[PDB]
């Protein structure tokens, strides 16, 4: 789950009040060796009918559905691997499925040719093995919380456009703002050096948050 | 319904 963790590294960072530093010296809590493997970079809510398909920054996609299953196509565009509720794993290709997928297929390619298409993605200017998929989603007035089976925790501010892609096995936190500038910072150090007014009210938002998923679990 |  690793939720804990982000959760205990985030109300330390808050606790030190990062923008009343009487200097705040931002910039110097970037650290390029934390730059995320994944992230979110297009998704599209169906959840009314079919559920929530998105697209990960190596171009792979994939849908978490409304029974709580997933799809996921990875980036050869032929491999998939199905996750059931539980948690368990099979791994097919489009060419050659169980007839019982063809249903779920039909609408993650859906899916895929209008996130191909349409969006525009999320961190492109920044550059087979195991990939993350969607283990839970929810959606407030003012942003989309997207939790991915690696423990990344990525939240999409509506009313701004800007993004937090939260890390907790680097306990590091990529804030993606307006001008769609990619900034990737060492929370211990955001804790050392502060930040600007902005960037701590969206921490403050993702402690809620992330305790909103531990509270929320299965 | 869809991203930035």
């Amino acid at each position: 789950c690793h939720l804990s963790d982000l959760l205990q590294q985030l109300t330390s960072v808050n606790a030190s009040k990062p923008s009343e530093r009487g200097l705040v010296r931002q910039e110097e809590a970037e650290d390029p060796a934390c730059i995320p493997i994944f992230w979110v970079s297009k998704w599209v809510d169906y959840s009314d009918k079919y559920g929530l398909g998105y697209q990960l920054c190596d171009n792979s996609v994939g849908v978490l559905f409304n029974d709580s299953t997933r799809l996921i196509l990875y980036n050869d565009g032929d491999s998939l691997q199905y996750i059931e509720r539980d948690g368990t794993e099979s791994y097919l290709t489009v060419s050659s499925h169980p007839n019982s997928l063809m249903k779920k297929i039909t609408l993650l390619n859906y899916f895929r040719n209008y996130m191909s298409e349409h969006l525009l993605k999320a961190g492109a200017n920044i550059t087979l093995a195991r990939l993350p998929y969607l283990r839970t989603w929810f959606r407030t007035r003012s942003a989309i919380i997207l939790h991915l089976s690696n423990g990344t925790v990525q939240i999409n501010f509506f009313q701004d456009h800007t993004k937090l892609i939260l890390c907790p096995l680097m306990a590091a936190v990529t804030y993606i703002n307006e001008k769609r500038d990619f900034q990737t910072y060492r929370l211990s150090l955001l804790e050392e050096y502060g930040c600007c007014k902005e960037l701590a009210s969206r921490l403050r938002y993702a402690r809620t948050m992330v305790d909103k998923l531990l509270s929320s679990r299965s | 319904l869809h991203s930035t």
